[PDB]
């Protein structure tokens, strides 16, 4: 939820930033470049071709990535790991990389029915159903709120003189919300009580649902399906006729996939034979886009003995775009800081607002959101439902910075291991 | 096809009116792409009774629930061809009202799928069932429709011809979509189309109205 | 985007709105021989100038209105507004312009408003012809000039129905656009124009004041359950409303009262910070209300909640005491409403109940709320009034005009309550009223019961 | 990216922070040496030390005299 505010790249269609558009600020370059991505995609010319963030560490360069996925489309399946979790103690290198693929790509699946949930006492004024529409009106049965006044729709009888009188009744019955019901597409029914068998005591409890409709997908990704069919390190001919599934699927038009976006971080993680596979794999059909994000120099390949830019082979870094940018100054921290305040939903004055930025814009962005929570709690100590630099100030008796944090105790350790 | 022939239409065409009610009854069963065969069966038989069509009119009326329900069913190039076929009609302008329904079912459809099939069929549809139909009330529902489609759609000169049939409409409602905005390239095409009439003779509706007091 | 060019032109005409008009409508009243010439020189003229044309209209058009108004619309009266129709058709379609024109039409409208008054002899009609094309075509905001279409509206219902009940169904087409769409397309909430609306639904309650027609009824239905199932609160259209809901309740089928129970429950709440800002409308209404169902005692479902408004009464008089209250002011009221029910039949029945009812409610949350030796000052008077409600009433009320002794029971069984909590306190020269009423009346043996037991 | 603690007495917080969530919670302490067995592998030993620290409080009911 790190990036839950984000919305996009926030430009003009003159590729030009409204600065703030989808809470993005300042780092215009950044964002400017991203655009220019942005079209290339829309013109499939980034057909082998991928984009490489140089940042600076201390920011998860993630903002802008986020930012691309929004940008994209409304719900571009967008997935984000570390180079280092690949070498995993179950999965191989291959698994992993292909889950990763199989979770960047997504379908729609929709379907149709109709036929109402709820909960109430077996009394129903729709135990009967007159028809197509309301058939209801300010009705008023039992829900756990209060009564209601709506509409109906179509099937409500035969179910009800099927429902049986039960004891416990999280069964097709009414509605009772205050507004509107329908019939939908449930088809998630049974007969059965309002409750289940709880670990500690046993007690019941009123429930039910109030209305229920969905044209559904709810199961898109790639991978998803997979551990669908799986139990409750994936078999590959479950994958294979899985895909194999879906390839009749598409034909019809009843199913319709996206590509995604992958952000890997930390490239200087992989190795050598992790490239191989990836040059391999984006030259597929329709494979996702490719974006990675370093903070290293010049620096050795890791599974070989040679320097390279970023560690980064050198036919893969010819077919890149790179992009790159400055750390933060003071005043978007600030707004950045606000931005992921109001977020957090906390009472910070504008006081705090300097104290914290100094430290962060000297220590580092995200290490100061780091701390926000961690001074609601004293908050919630002190009674004082706001935030100034009373706080985390008092509380930097319990708090300090990345050098206090990493260095000072590396330095608390350069304290004692000089000894 | 032999009623297309006879269409001249005797009693016989009367009573293959008639058949047609009795192909009704085929598409109840569904008759699967064969339906579609007895849509144009139908297409044809609805041809016919254009003399008249009073009994023939509610025969129809009768077929056309039906008919509503086998595309409500929703029995795709099916329901194309036979709301062009009904369309071409008269009389029911409610039935439209049920085919604002199948509108319904024409959206969501942002795609870009696989070609204009179904939109091409719509796209069609529009003007045509405009010419009639005139649930104008509705007619701005469908117009909302009808301007995605135009906008974006793969098929632009399908969306145009939709919106053309649109512009037919000339309405407040063509006006407002003009004014409303859109890729604007079809809105430009729709805009300048926005127009044709003509009237004016600031003198000459002053020699009328004067006729007019004088005959008062 | 270029209809800001446009609107800015709009702005303009409407801003700046002549020599050709004046002439025009001088020669209009002097033309009486041979004119044509003049006639479409000054057409011309105001119709490169739409607003002049319409303003021209609209002056000419009230003077016309007055003299003409004293008769049926013949000659020159009829020859002017033909002249106008004419004119607006021609234009109406040459002037498919701005919001100046929209704005000009408000106003023609307006005329036609008052045109239609007295309505004329067809130019009403034609003008509300005109509308139709006019709002047919409309699509557009005006929400104020939309009130001239309120007038209008009037206008119709007091003349027949006919065309100005297509002009309903215009005007139904026009209050669902008042609810509408091109600001949904826009995309908002208004909350306030939904109120905006319950002004006009007060408007729409002046239809259904007028007469013919269930798509107000309908209409009014809507708009109240829109207004609320929300959350929506804000206070005055809600006074307003139910003057409306109880008028129409009044004049039918009783769905305005089923309207109102709702309304009221939610309103004791709500209304209990309508009555900060002083629900004095609601008050009244309440009372109106009351006693209307009270006249016709008790209409079941609406009784019932009548029986649960007797409870609401007193919870909202802990608060309409706030609004008016106390011993003294309130036994003057009540011989007030005596002496005026007395001398009035079924609506004096309805004043005199009224204020029983309130004083019955009142008289036994007053023995829950106070006094013991002082509370007799007012004791003995309460039950003179109490007297006093059947020397206005219990016969008089046994003619004509239609309340009931619950009244009575009501007032004794709280008394007897607080009183009996202690034990005998005060009664007095109350009581010996009472003993006295309680015999006189001696219909039936219900009261007579209750009278004995209450004594002992 | 951090630094930290030095020489003596800290286990005695993570048993501290063991009592304090509650009576009787799972506290399995293990040293970083133990995955480098030869008998058993990584996996097994990291999953037993996992499936060490998890608390079921199982309510029974029993016929009591
Ligand atoms: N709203 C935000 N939330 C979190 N992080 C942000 C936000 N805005 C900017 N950042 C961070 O600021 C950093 C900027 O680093 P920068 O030097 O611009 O990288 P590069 O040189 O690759 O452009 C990014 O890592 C980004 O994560
Ligand atoms: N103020 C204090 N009160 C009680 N015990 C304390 C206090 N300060 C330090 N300690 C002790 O520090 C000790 C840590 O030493 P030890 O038990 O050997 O743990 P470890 O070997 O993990 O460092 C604990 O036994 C704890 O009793």
């Amino acid at each position: 939820g790190a990036h839950s505010h984000i919305r996009g790249l926030g430009l003009d269609d003159a590729l030009e930033p409204r600065q703030a558009s989808q809470g993005m600020v300042g780092q215009l370059a950044a964002r400017r470049a991203a655009g220019v991505v942005l079209e290339m995609i829309r013109e499939g010319k980034i057909a082998g071709r991928a984009v490489l963030i140089a940042g600076q560490p201390g920011t998860g360069k993630t903002a802008i990535a986020m930012g691309m996925a929004q940008a994209l489309g409304p719900d571009t399946p967008f997935t984000a790991i570390a180079g280092s979790e690949i070498f995993s103690l179950e999965m191989s290198k291959t698994e992993a990389l292909t889950q990763a693929f199989r979770r960047s790509i997504g379908v729609r699946i929709k379907e149709e029915t109709e036929i109402i949930e709820g909960e109430v006492v077996e009394i129903q004024i729709d135990r009967p159903a007159t028809g197509t529409g309301s058939k209801v009106g300010k009705l008023t049965l039992k829900t756990t709120e209060m009564e209601t006044i709506y509409d109906l729709g179509t099937k409500m009888i035969e179910s009800l003189t099927k429902d049986k009188v039960q004891a416990g009744d999280v069964i097709t019955i009414d509605k009772a919300t205050g507004k509107i019901s329908k019939l939908g597409r449930s088809f998630t029914r049974a007969r059965d009580y309002d409750a289940m068998g709880s670990q500690t005591k046993f007690v019941q409890c009123p429930d039910g649902e109030l209305q229920k409709r969905k044209e559904v997908v709810h199961t898109v990704s790639l991978h998803e399906i997979d551990v669908i069919n799986s139990r409750t390190e994936i078999k590959s001919e479950v994958r294979e006729q899985i895909n194999a599934k879906v390839a009749e699927w598409r034909e019809e038009g009843k199913a319709e996939i996206i590509p995604g976006v992958l952000f890997i971080d930390e490239v200087h993680m992989l190795d050598i034979e992790s490239f191989s596979f990836l040059n391999r794999a984006l030259e597929s059909d329709m494979a996702p886009v490719l974006i990675m994000a370093t903070n290293r120099g010049i620096t050795r390949i890791r599974g070989t003995s040679y320097q390279s830019p970023h560690g980064i082979p050198i036919d893969l870094l010819d077919r890149l775009l790179i992009v790159s940018t400055t750390p933060y100054s003071e005043k978007d921290t600030k707004q950045i800081l606000r931005i992921r305040c109001e977020e957090e939903d906390v009472e910070m004055s504008e006081d705090a607002y300097t104290v914290l930025t100094r430290i962060g814009l000297e220590t580092s962005l995200r290490y100061a959101i780091q701390l926000i929570t961690a001074a609601s709690l004293v908050c919630r100590k002190r009674k004082g439902t706001e935030v100034q630099v009373d706080d985390i100030k008092r509380v930097y008796s319990l708090f300090l910075d990345e050098s206090r944090s990493t260095q000072y105790m590396k330095e608390y350790q350069d304290a004692f291991l000089f000894n | 096809x032999x009623x297309x022939x006879x269409x001249x239409x005797x009693x016989x065409x009367x009573x293959x009116x008639x058949x047609x009610x009795x192909x009704x009854x085929x598409x109840x069963x569904x008759x699967x792409x064969x339906x579609x065969x007895x849509x144009x069966x139908x297409x044809x038989x609805x041809x016919x009774x254009x003399x008249x069509x009073x009994x023939x009119x509610x025969x129809x009326x009768x077929x056309x629930x039906x008919x509503x329900x086998x595309x409500x069913x929703x029995x795709x190039g099916x329901x194309x061809x036979x709301x062009x076929x009904x369309x071409x009609x008269x009389x029911x302008x409610x039935x439209x009202x049920x085919x604002x329904x199948x509108x319904x079912x024409x959206x969501x459809x942002x795609x870009x799928x696989x070609x204009x099939x179904x939109x091409x069929x719509x796209x069609x549809x529009x003007x045509x069932x405009x010419x009639x139909x005139x649930x104008x009330x509705x007619x701005x529902x469908x117009x909302x429709x009808x301007x995605x489609x135009x906008x974006x759609x793969x098929x632009x000169x399908x969306x145009x011809x939709x919106x053309x049939x649109x512009x037919x409409x000339x309405x407040x409602x063509x006006x407002x979509x003009x004014x409303x905005x859109x890729x604007x390239x079809x809105x430009x095409x729709x805009x300048x189309x926005x127009x044709x009439x003509x009237x004016x003779x600031x003198x000459x509706x002053x020699x009328x109205x004067x006729x007019x007091x004088x005959x008062x | 985007x270029x209809x800001x060019x446009x609107x800015x032109x709009x702005x303009x005409x409407x801003x700046x709105x002549x020599x050709x008009x004046x002439x025009x409508x001088x020669x209009x009243x002097x033309x009486x021989x041979x004119x044509x010439x003049x006639x479409x020189x000054x057409x011309x003229x105001x119709x490169x100038x739409x607003x002049x044309x319409x303003x021209x209209x609209x002056x000419x058009x009230x003077x016309x209105x007055x003299x003409x108004x004293x008769x049926x619309x013949x000659x020159x009266x009829x020859x002017x507004x033909x002249x106008x129709x004419x004119x607006x058709x021609x234009x109406x379609x040459x002037x498919x312009x701005x919001x100046x024109x929209x704005x000009x039409x408000x106003x023609x409208x307006x005329x036609x408003x008052g045109x239609g008054x007295x309505x004329x002899x067809x130019x009403x009609x034609x003008x509300x012809x005109x509308x139709x094309x006019x709002x047919x075509x409309x699509x557009x905001x005006g929400x104020x000039x939309x009130x001239x279409x309120x007038x209008x509206x009037x206008x119709x219902x007091x003349x027949x129905x006919x065309x100005x009940x297509x002009x309903x169904x215009x005007x139904x087409x026009x209050x669902x656009x008042x609810x509408x769409x091109x600001x949904x397309x826009x995309x908002x909430x208004x909350x306030x124009x939904x109120x905006x609306x319950x002004x006009x639904x007060x408007x729409x309650x002046x239809x259904x004041x007028x007469x013919x027609x269930x798509x107000x009824x309908x209409x009014x239905x809507x708009x109240x359950x829109x207004x609320x199932x929300x959350x929506x609160x804000x206070x005055x259209x809600x006074x307003x409303x139910x003057x409306x809901x109880x008028x129409x309740x009044x004049x039918x089928x009783x769905x305005x009262x089923x309207x109102x129970x709702x309304x009221x429950x939610x309103x004791x709440x709500x209304x209990x910070x309508x009555x900060x800002x002083x629900g004095x409308x609601x008050x009244x209404x309440x009372x109106x209300x009351x006693x209307x169902x009270x006249x016709x005692x008790x209409x079941x479902x609406x009784x019932x909640x009548x029986x649960x408004x007797x409870x609401x009464x007193x919870x909202x008089x802990x608060x309409x005491x706030x609004x008016x209250x106390x011993x003294x002011x309130x036994x003057x009221x009540x011989x007030x409403x005596x002496x005026x029910x007395x001398x009035x039949g079924x609506x004096g029945x309805x004043x005199x109940x009224x204020x029983x009812x309130x004083x019955x409610x009142x008289x036994x949350x007053x023995x829950x709320x106070x006094x013991x030796x002082x509370x007799x000052x007012x004791x003995x008077x309460x039950x003179x009034x109490x007297x006093x409600x059947x020397x206005x009433x219990x016969x008089x009320x046994x003619x004509x005009x239609x309340x009931x002794x619950x009244x009575x029971x009501x007032x004794x069984x709280x008394x007897x309550x607080x009183x009996x909590x202690x034990x005998x306190x005060x009664x007095x020269x109350x009581x010996x009223x009472x003993x006295x009423x309680x015999x006189x009346x001696x219909x039936x043996x219900x009261x007579x019961x209750x009278x004995x037991x209450x004594x002992x | 990216l951090l630094a930290g603690p030095p020489g003596t007495g800290k286990t005695a917080l993570a048993l501290a922070i063991a009592q304090e969530l509650g009576s009787k919670v799972p506290f399995c302490p293990m040293v970083g040496s133990e995955v480098y067995s030869t008998e058993i592998k990584k996996t097994e030993v990291l999953m037993e030390n996992f499936r060490r620290a998890i608390g079921l409080r199982i309510k029974e009911t029993k016929e009591v005299y």
